C-alpha cells in the first residue's frame, strides 16, 4: 500500500540534495533580478526573502511533497531569469500595500468576528 | 468528393511563354489589380451619415432592459424570479415582500448592465412579459455606477420607451 | 415563526452610562475598560453573576473561571431547581432519564405541575402518539389543562 | 453610531470603515496618497476640486464604486464648503500653493480658506479636522509661506480647538517638489547654494509615513486636538543632503556658493512666469531655512508609524534623473549622506 | 408614426429625455430595501 | 427509426465498437482494466496508468487501428475517489473513420508519463493539465504554466478551488504599480440548490448501500 | 404618490429613504434622485370593479398571451371583491 | 479682456483634439469584432477623423475591447503609462466595464476602472458598432467641455 511510485527522489536524503541546490541558483540569481527589473529593494532583501518561503515549508518530511516543491520553485526560476516574469509579478512576495493585520485576540475581537 | 486548388502545369508553347513573359515584364497582372480599386473609387460608397442616419434593426433586438406596466399602471412584475434564475451572468437582484395590499411585488429589482450580456434570457422567462430589452443601444455613460440600475430606473426606461417596446412585441410575440 | 423577533430590539453597539445617567453609544475598549475596572476592584461575594434561557455552555463555563479567578461561585441561574440532599450533584436528579423516545415503550405516564402542550410542544405529541398507538395511560396532578 | 458608518468587513478595497472624510487640496501631491489610503480599506471620499475633471482623473481608480465623490468648490465660497462637509465625519485640509498666483495669496490659501473650512466644519457638527501646517512655520521668519502658515495654525485652533494639526517637514517622494526640485538644477549647471549649504540643517519626511500618520490620527481618539510634529529619522546638512541626491542620480554635482541678495535676485526672475515658477523668493528661503527641533510636541512614533529612511526610498524618486548609463545602478553603489548626530 | 400612430397609455412618458450623463440629472444608483435590523433605543430616563 | 424525438440508435457500429474493444483488451491484458461501450455508441478503455505509452503507441501504430490524431487530452477532478484525478485520452482514426477514449488515474503526487513521444500534440494538452489540475507528467520537453498568470499558485479546474480564487488584482498609486490583495467582492456569487428531490433516470439507480 | 420626507428627499414606491443622519444621501448632492412618479398601488386602485354574473370568472390580463396565464376567480364571499394576483383587477358577483 | 482670449483658444485646443482622436490598435476578444466594423465602410470611424495608430506614442484613446485577465492587466497599464497626456480611455463591453460574465473567475480583472481610469464607458455584450460610435462622439462632447485655459485664467 504505502509503495508508491516516486517524482525523482527516492528518499528525504536525495532530495534535500534538491532543495539545497535549488537555494544556490535562487542566492546567485537575486543579484541579477534586482538590477535587470530596476527594483527598489536590497540584494539582502531579496535573499532573506528566498529564505523565508524555504522556511515556511521547513516541516515537510515527504520525498513526494519536496519534489514538487523544487519543481514549482524550478519553474518560478525560468520564469523570473527570462523575464517572463514583470515588476508586478516579483513584488508579490513582499506583499507591500496589504497593510499590517491584527494577530492578537483583543484585536482581532475589536474589528470583527474572525478567529 | 474533393477538387484540386493549385494542381495545373502550365503549358509550355512559345506563345504561353512569351505570354508569361510579358506578365513578368510588363507587370500585367499588377496592372490588372489596380483597375479593380479604380472601379472601387467610382462606385458609391457604403457609410451612411450616423448619427442621422441609423443602421437598420429588427423587432428582436436586444438592447436597454426595461420594466413594464399593465395598461392600468399595474405593474407586470410578481416577483416570481424566474429571470433572477435563469441569468447566466448573475446580474440581477431581487427582492420582494407583500404590498400594502397583499399584492406580491418587488422591493428590489436591480440589474448590474455590467454583468449583463444581453442575451435575452430573462425575457424568454418571464411568464407576465414584465423584463424586456428594449430597442435602445444609446445609453453609454460617463461613469460605472450608472450602468447598475435599480428598479426606479428600469421603470422609467419603461414608461420612457414603452411605445416602441409593445409595438415590437406585437410583431414577435406570434415567434415566441 | 419566532426567528422574525431576531431582527428586532436587537443590541448593536456596546453602551455605557453618561454623566447625565443615560446610556450613549461607545467601543469595545472603554465598555470593556469600564467593566474591568470594577471586576479587579471587587472580589468575593461583592462579584455574582445570573444566567438566562438563550446561553450557550460555552459563555457559561467561560464567566465561571472569570469570576472563579476573583474568588466568586455567586454564579447562579434564573430557574430553580432544588439543591437539598444531593442537588446538581448527580445528573441523574435533574434529567429526562427515560428520554423522549422512552416515551413510546411506556406503559404509564404520571404528569406533576406542567402543562407539557406548552413548555414542551414536540415532548406531548409524543405522548399522544403513544397515547394513540401503544395505548398508553395518562395521569396528572395538577390543574385540569388540554 | 449610525448602522450605515459600522466597520464591516476586512480592510479591503470593498469593506466599510465608517470614515466619511472630505479632503480639501486632495489633487495634489499628499492628497493622492492620503486618498489611496483612505480608498483602500473601504472609506467615502468626497474629493472637492477646483480643477479640471482630468486633472482628477488618477484618483478615480483608487476606491469602490461610489466611494470617491467628486464636487467643485471655490475657496470664496462659504456655501460650497458646506455642500462638502455636512455628511462627512472627519474634514482633511491639505490646500496651498508654493507660489502666489495673480487671485490667490499665501494669506488666502493658509489663513482665510482655511479658517472659512475650520468654521463651516464646525457649524455642520464634524467630529475630526486634520490640518497641515508647517514644522518651521514661525510669525517672524523670512518667508511669507510660513508665517502665513503659523497664523492660519492659531486661526484653525481658536476657530476648531479639537483639531489635530500636523507640522511635517519637507516632504519627499516622486511628485515631491524637494528632491526633484535639486535634481532639476543640473539645467543650470551648478549647484547655487547659499553659504555653500554648511549652516542649513534639514530633516525630511517620506510622505508614506505622512499619510499613514494622518490616517491613524483619523482612527485615534487621542490625536484629537493635539498637535504633531512629522519628522524624519535623521537630519542631513543641506550641502550633503544635496550632494546624495547627485549621487543617486548619478550627475555632476559643482556646488558654488551663492550670497544671499543673488539668490534672491535670481528668483524674482523665475516669480515672472504666468506658470508654475520654477522657483521663487520664497521657495528660496524655505530651502534655506534649518528645520526646527520641537521636542515638546509628539511626533510620528506617538502614532503608531516607523519614520522611513531616506536612503531607502531615494532612489524610486531619483532613478528618473539618471541617464541611461546609470539607470540600472542598484541602491548600493552611493555610500549614504553624513548625518548630524543627536 | 405620422400614419400608424403607438398606442396611448397614461404612463408614458409625454416629454422625451435625452442622455443625461455627466450632468445634473443623471441617474445615481441607490438601494430601494428598507432597513433590515432596528436597533434598540434606550430609555431616557435616568435609572436609578 | 419513426418516433420523431428520439435520437436513432446505430447497432452496427455498437457490434463493431465492441469486438475491437475485446480485440484490445485481448492483445493488452497487462495494462487494460475495463472495455465499455456507451448507447450512442463511443468506445472506452480503462487501463492502468503505466500502459499509457504502450497502449497509445499501439493504437497509433498498429494496422488494425490507426489512430494517428490526438484530438483532445484533458483531466477530470473526482475528490471522492482515492485517485481523484481522471485522465482521458480521445483519439482520431482517419483511416478507419473510428474515434476511441483512453482512460486512466493518478493522484496528486503520481505521477504521469509523458505521450509526447506518441503524439506531438500532447505537448500544450500535458501542460495545461499540470497548469489547471497539478498532475505532473514526467519527461517532459518544458513543463511550465501554460494559461494561469505568472507566480500564479493554485490549480485552478481542482473541485476544490475556489470560483472567484485567493487573490485579485487592481494598481496602486502609492507603488506605481499593479498589486495583488485577497479576494473581496461587493456582491457574493449566489449559489442556488437546483437539483431536485426526485429521481429522474431509474436506470442509474445506484444500488443501495 | 411621492411624498416628501423632513429632508426633502423624495420617498419612493418602496418606501425608501435616507434618514436625517445617513452619509449616504451625498451621493445626490449635485445630482439626483430618481424616482418614478406613478405609484402602481395608486393606479391600480383607480380601476373600477367589474360586475360579472357567474360565480367564477377568467382573467388573462389582456391581449391573450400578451398578458398574464389565465386565472380563474371565485366570487362566492359578498365581503370582498375578487382580485387578480397578476394583474391586480377586481371582479364582483352581479345579484342575479 | 483675458477671459475672451482664454475661452476661444480652450475652444480651438478642445476642437483639434476631439477632431483627431487616434485610438490605439489594441483589443482582447470579441468587442474588437464590432470596433473593427466601426472601422469598416458603413460606419468609417475615419470620416470623423478617428484614425488607429498602433504606437502608444501616437495614440490619444485606449479603447478596451474585451476581457481583461489578470495576466493582460500589466501591460495594459504599461500601454496607458506610456501615452502621451491628454489621454482618454474608452471601456467597451461588459467585461471591461464591470468583468461581464467572467466576474466571477480567478482569472479575470473585475472592470478596467481598477486597472485605468475610464471616461467612457459603453454597455454591451458586444456593444454595436452604433454603440460605440455614440460612445466616441460622447466622448468627442466630453472634450468639447473642457476648461483648462479658463481654470488657468482663474488659477
Ligand atoms: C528596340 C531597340 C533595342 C532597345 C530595346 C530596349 C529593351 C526593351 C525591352 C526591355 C523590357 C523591359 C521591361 C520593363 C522592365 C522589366 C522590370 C522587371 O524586371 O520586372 C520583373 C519584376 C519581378 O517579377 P517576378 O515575379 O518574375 O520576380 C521573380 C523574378 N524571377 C522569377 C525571374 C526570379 O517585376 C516587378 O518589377 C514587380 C514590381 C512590383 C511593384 C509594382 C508596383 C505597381 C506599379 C504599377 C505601375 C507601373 C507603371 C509605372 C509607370 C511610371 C510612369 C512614369
Ligand atoms: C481617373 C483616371 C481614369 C483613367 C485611368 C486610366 C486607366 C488606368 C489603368 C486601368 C487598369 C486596367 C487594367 C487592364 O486593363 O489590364 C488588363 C490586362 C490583364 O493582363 P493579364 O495579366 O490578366 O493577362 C493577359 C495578358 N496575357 C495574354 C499576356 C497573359 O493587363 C494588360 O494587358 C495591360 C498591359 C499594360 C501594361 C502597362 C505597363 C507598361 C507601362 C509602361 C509605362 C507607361
Ligand atoms: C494650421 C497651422 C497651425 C495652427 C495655426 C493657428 C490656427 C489656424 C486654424 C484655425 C482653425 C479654426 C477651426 C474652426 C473650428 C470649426 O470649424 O468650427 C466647427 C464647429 C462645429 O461644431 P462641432 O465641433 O460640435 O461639430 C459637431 C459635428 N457635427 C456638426 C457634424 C454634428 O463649430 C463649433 O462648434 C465651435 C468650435 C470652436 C470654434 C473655433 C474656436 C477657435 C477660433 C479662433 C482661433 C484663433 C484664436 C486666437
Ligand atoms: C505646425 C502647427 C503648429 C501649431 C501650434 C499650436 C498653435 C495653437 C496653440 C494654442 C495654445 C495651446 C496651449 C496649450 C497649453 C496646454 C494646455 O492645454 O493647457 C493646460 C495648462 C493648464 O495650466 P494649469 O496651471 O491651470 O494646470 C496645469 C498643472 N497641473 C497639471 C498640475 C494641473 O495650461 C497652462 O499651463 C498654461 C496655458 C496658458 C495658455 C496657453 C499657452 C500660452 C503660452 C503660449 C506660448
Ligand atoms: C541661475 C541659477 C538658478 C538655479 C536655480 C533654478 C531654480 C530651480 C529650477 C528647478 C525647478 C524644478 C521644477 O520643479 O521645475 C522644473 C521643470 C520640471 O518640473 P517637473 O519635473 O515637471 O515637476 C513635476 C513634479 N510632479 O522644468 C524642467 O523640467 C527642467 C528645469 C527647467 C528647464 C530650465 C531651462
Ligand atoms: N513638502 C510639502 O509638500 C509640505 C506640504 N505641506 C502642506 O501640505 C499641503 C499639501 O501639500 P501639497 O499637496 O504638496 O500641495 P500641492 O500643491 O501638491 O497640492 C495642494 C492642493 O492645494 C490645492 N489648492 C491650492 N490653492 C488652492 C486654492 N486657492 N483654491 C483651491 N484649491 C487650492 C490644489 O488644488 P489645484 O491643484 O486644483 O489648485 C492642490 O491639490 C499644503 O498645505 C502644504 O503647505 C506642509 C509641509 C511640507
Ligand atoms: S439579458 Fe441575459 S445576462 Fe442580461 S439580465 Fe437578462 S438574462 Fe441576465
Ligand atoms: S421573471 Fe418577470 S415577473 Fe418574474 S421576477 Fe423576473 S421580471 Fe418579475
Ligand atoms: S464584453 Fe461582450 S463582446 Fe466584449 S469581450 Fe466580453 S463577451 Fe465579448
Ligand atoms: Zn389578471
Amino acid at each position: 500500500s504505502t509503495s508508491v511510485k516516486p517524482i525523482f527522489s527516492r528518499d528525504m536524503n536525495e532530495a534535500k540534495r534538491r532543495v539545497r541546490e535549488l537555494y544556490r541558483a535562487w542566492y546567485r540569481e537575486v543579484p541579477n533580478t534586482v538590477h535587470l527589473f530596476q527594483l527598489d529593494i536590497s540584494v539582502k532583501q531579496g535573499r532573506d526573502k528566498v529564505r523565508e518561503m524555504f522556511k515556511k515549508n521547513a516541516h515537510i518530511t515527504d520525498p513526494r511533497v519536496v519534489d514538487l516543491l523544487v519543481i514549482k520553485g524550478k519553474m518560478e526560476l525560468e520564469e523570473t531569469i527570462k523575464v517572463w516574469k514583470q515588476r508586478t509579478h516579483v513584488m508579490r512576495f513582499f506583499h507591500e500595500t496589504e497593510a499590517p493585520r491584527p494577530k492578537d485576540f483583543l484585536s482581532k475581537f475589536y474589528v470583527g468576528h474572525d478567529p | 468528393t474533393y477538387k484540386y486548388v493549385n494542381l495545373r502545369e502550365p503549358s509550355m508553347d512559345m506563345k504561353s511563354v512569351t505570354d508569361r513573359a510579358a506578365q513578368t515584364l510588363l507587370w500585367t497582372e499588377l496592372i490588372r489589380g489596380l483597375g479593380m480599386t479604380l472601379s472601387y473609387l467610382f462606385r458609391e460608397p457604403a457609410t451612411i451619415n450616423y448619427p442621422f442616419e441609423k443602421g437598420p434593426l429588427s423587432p428582436r433586438f436586444r438592447g436597454e432592459h426595461a420594466l413594464r406596466r399593465y395598461p392600468s399602471g399595474e405593474e407586470r412584475c410578481i416577483a416570481c424570479k424566474l429571470c433572477e434564475a435563469v441569468c447566466p451572468a448573475q446580474a440581477i437582484t431581487i427582492e420582494a415582500e407583500p404590498r400594502a395590499d397583499g399584492s406580491r411585488r418587488t422591493t428590489r429589482y436591480d440589474i448590474d448592465m455590467t454583468k449583463c450580456i444581453y442575451c435575452g434570457f430573462c425575457q424568454e422567462a418571464c411568464p407576465v412579459d414584465a423584463i424586456v430589452e428594449g430597442p435602445n443601444f444609446e445609453f453609454s455613460t460617463e461613469t460605472h455606477e450608472e450602468l447598475l440600475y435599480n428598479k426606479e430606473k428600469l421603470l422609467n426606461n419603461g414608461d420612457k420607451w414603452e411605445a416602441e417596446i409593445a409595438a415590437n412585441i406585437q410583431a414577435d410575440y406570434l415567434y415566441r | 415563526f419566532a426567528y422574525d423577533g431576531l431582527k428586532r430590539q436587537r443590541l448593536t453597539e456596546p453602551m455605557v452610562r453618561n454623566e447625565k445617567g443615560l446610556l450613549t453609544h461607545t467601543t469595545w475598549e472603554d465598555a470593556l475598560s469600564r467593566v474591568a475596572g470594577m471586576l479587579q476592584s471587587f472580589q468575593g461575594n461583592d462579584v455574582a453573576a445570573i444566567a438566562g434561557g438563550l446561553v450557550d455552555a460555552e459563555a457559561l463555563i467561560a464567566l465561571k473561571d472569570l469570576l472563579n479567578r476573583v474568588d466568586s461561585d455567586t454564579l447562579c441561574t434564573e430557574e430553580v431547581f432544588p439543591t437539598a440532599g444531593a442537588g446538581t450533584d448527580l445528573r441523574s436528579n435533574y434529567l429526562l432519564n427515560t428520554t423522549i423516545a422512552g416515551v413510546e415503550e411506556a406503559d404509564v405516564v404520571l404528569l406533576v405541575g406542567t402543562n407539557p402542550r406548552f413548555e414542551a410542544p414536540l415532548f406531548n405529541a409524543r405522548i399522544r402518539k403513544s397515547w394513540l398507538h401503544n395505548d398508553l395511560k395518562v395521569a396528572l396532578i395538577g390543574s385540569p389543562v388540554d | 453610531l449610525h448602522h450605515a458608518v459600522i466597520p464591516h468587513g476586512k480592510g479591503g478595497r470593498s469593506s466599510v470603515s465608517g470614515i466619511v472624510a472630505t479632503v480639501f487640496g486632495a489633487t495634489g501631491f499628499l492628497g493622492r496618497y492620503v486618498v489611496n489610503h483612505l480608498g483602500r480599506m473601504g472609506s467615502q471620499v468626497i474629493v472637492p476640486h477646483r480643477c479640471e475633471p482630468y486633472d482628477t482623473m488618477h484618483l478615480r481608480p483608487m476606491g469602490d464604486l461610489g466611494q470617491i465623490i467628486f464636487m467643485d468648490w471655490n475657496g470664496r465660497d462659504k456655501d460650497s464648503i458646506r455642500r462638502a462637509v455636512e455628511h462627512s465625519s472627519v474634514v482633511i485640509n491639505l490646500v496651498g500653493r508654493e507660489w502666489e498666483t495673480q487671485n490667490f495669496d499665501f494669506e488666502d490659501v493658509f489663513v482665510k480658506i482655511p479658517q472659512a473650512i475650520a468654521q463651516v466644519s464646525k457649524e455642520a457638527g464634524v467630529e475630526k479636522f486634520i490640518h497641515i501646517s508647517h514644522l518651521n512655520a514661525d510669525i517672524k521668519s523670512s518667508s511669507k509661506y510660513l508665517r502665513s502658515k503659523a497664523v492660519g495654525e492659531k486661526e484653525v485652533r481658536e476657530t476648531f480647538p479639537e483639531a489635530t494639526i500636523i507640522k511635517p517637514a519637507e516632504i519627499f517622494g516622486r511628485e515631491d517638489r524637494f528632491l526633484n526640485y535639486f535634481a532639476n538644477i543640473r539645467w543650470f549647471g551648478g549647484v547655487p547654494l547659499i553659504s555653500l549649504g554648511k549652516k542649513t540643517v534639514k530633516q525630511p519626511v517620506y510622505i508614506v509615513d505622512v499619510t499613514k500618520g494622518i490616517i491613524n490620527a483619523i482612527k485615534d481618539p487621542d490625536a484629537r486636538g493635539k498637535t504633531f510634529a512629522f519628522v524624519g529619522p535623521s537630519r542631513y546638512l543641506l550641502f550633503d543632503l544635496v550632494q546624495y541626491v547627485f549621487a543617486v542620480a548619478h550627475r555632476p554635482f559643482l556646488p558654488y556658493p551663492l550670497p544671499h541678495f543673488a539668490y534672491r535676485w535670481i528668483g524674482r526672475l523665475f516669480e515672472i512666469s504666468p506658470f508654475e515658477p520654477w522657483t521663487t523668493r520664497d521657495k528660496v528661503e524655505r530651502i534655506h531655512t534649518t528645520d526646527k527641533i520641537l521636542p515638546h510636541l509628539p511626533g510620528l512614533e506617538d502614532l503608531g508609524v516607523e519614520a522611513t529612511p531616506l536612503e531607502l526610498k531615494a532612489i524610486e524618486v531619483l532613478r528618473r534623473h539618471r541617464t541611461y548609463r546609470w539607470l540600472s545602478s542598484e541602491i548600493e553603489d552611493v555610500q549614504p549622506a553624513k548625518t548630524i548626530p543627536t | 408614426p405620422t400614419v400608424k400612430p403607438p398606442t396611448a397609455r397614461k404612463f408614458i412618458w409625454t416629454n422625451h429625455k435625452f442622455n443625461l450623463s455627466g450632468t445634473p440629472q443623471q441617474y445615481v444608483p441607490y438601494s430601494t430595501t428598507r432597513k433590515k435590523i432596528q436597533e434598540w433605543v434606550p430609555p431616557s430616563t435616568p435609572y436609578k | 427509426d419513426t418516433r420523431p424525438t428520439v435520437r436513432p440508435r446505430n447497432d452496427v457500429a455498437h457490434k463493431q465498437l465492441s469486438a475491437f474493444g475485446e480485440y484490445v483488451a485481448e492483445i493488452l491484458p497487462k495494462y487494460v482494466q475495463q472495455v465499455q461501450v456507451s448507447c450512442f455508441n463511443e468506445l472506452e478503455i480503462c487501463i492502468h496508468p503505466d500502459g499509457v505509452i504502450p497502449v497509445l503507441t499501439f493504437l497509433r501504430d498498429h494496422s488494425n487501428a490507426q489512430f494517428k490524431s490526438l484530438a483532445d487530452l484533458t483531466a477530470v477532478d473526482i475528490p471522492t475517489r482515492q485517485n481523484r484525478f481522471e485522465i482521458v485520452y480521445n483519439l482520431l482514426s482517419l483511416r478507419f473513420n473510428s474515434r476511441i477514449r483512453v482512460k486512466t488515474y493518478t493522484d496528486e503526487l503520481t505521477p504521469i508519463e509523458s505521450s509526447v513521444p506518441v503524439y506531438k500534440a500532447a505537448n500544450w494538452y500535458e501542460r495545461e493539465i499540470w497548469d489547471m489540475f497539478g498532475v505532473f507528467f514526467a519527461n517532459h520537453p518544458d513543463l511550465r504554466r501554460i494559461l494561469t498568470d505568472y507566480g500564479f499558485e493554485g490549480h485552478p479546474f481542482r473541485k476544490d478551488f475556489p470560483l472567484s480564487g485567493y487573490v485579485e488584482l487592481r494598481y496602486d498609486d502609492e507603488v506605481k504599480r499593479v498589486v495583488a490583495e485577497p479576494v473581496e467582492l461587493a456582491q457574493e456569487f449566489r449559489k442556488f440548490d437546483l437539483n431536485s428531490p426526485w429521481e429522474a433516470f431509474p436506470a442509474y439507480r445506484q444500488p443501495p448501500e | 404618490g411621492v411624498r416628501t420626507s423632513p429632508t426633502g428627499e423624495k420617498v419612493t414606491h418602496t418606501g425608501q429613504v435616507y434618514d436625517d443622519g445617513d452619509y449616504r444621501k451625498v451621493r445626490f448632492v449635485g445630482r439626483q434622485k430618481e424616482v418614478n412618479e406613478n405609484f402602481a398601488i395608486d393606479l391600480i386602485a383607480e380601476q373600477p370593479v367589474s360586475q360579472v354574473g357567474s360565480r367564477v370568472i377568467s382573467c388573462d390580463g389582456g391581449g391573450g398571451a400578451l398578458g398574464h396565464p389565465r386565472v380563474y376567480i371565485n366570487l362566492d364571499k359578498e365581503t370582498k371583491t375578487g382580485t387578480c394576483g397578476y394583474c391586480g383587477l377586481q371582479f364582483r358577483q352581479q345579484h342575479h | 479682456r483675458g477671459e475672451y482670449v482664454v475661452a476661444k483658444l480652450d475652444d480651438l485646443i478642445n476642437w483639434a483634439r476631439r477632431s483627431s482622436l487616434w485610438p490605439m490598435t489594441f483589443g482582447l476578444a470579441c468587442c474588437a469584432v464590432e470596433m473593427m466594423h466601426m472601422a469598416a465602410p458603413r460606419y468609417d470611424m475615419d470620416r470623423f477623423g478617428v484614425v488607429f495608430r498602433a504606437s502608444p506614442r501616437q495614440s490619444d484613446v485606449m479603447i478596451v475591447a474585451g476581457t481583461l485577465t489578470n495576466k493582460m492587466a500589466p501591460a495594459l497599464r504599461k500601454v496607458y503609462d506610456q501615452m502621451p497626456e491628454p489621454r482618454y480611455v474608452v471601456s467597451m463591453g461588459s467585461c471591461a466595464n464591470g468583468g461581464g460574465y467572467y466576474h466571477y473567475s480567478y482569472s479575470v480583472v473585475r472592470g478596467c476602472d481598477r486597472i485605468v481610469p475610464v471616461d467612457i464607458y459603453v454597455p454591451g455584450c458586444p456593444p454595436t458598432a452604433e454603440a460605440l460610435l455614440y460612445g466616441i462622439l460622447q466622448l468627442q462632447k466630453k472634450i468639447k467641455r473642457e476648461k483648462r485655459l479658463r481654470i488657468w485664467y482663474r488659477r
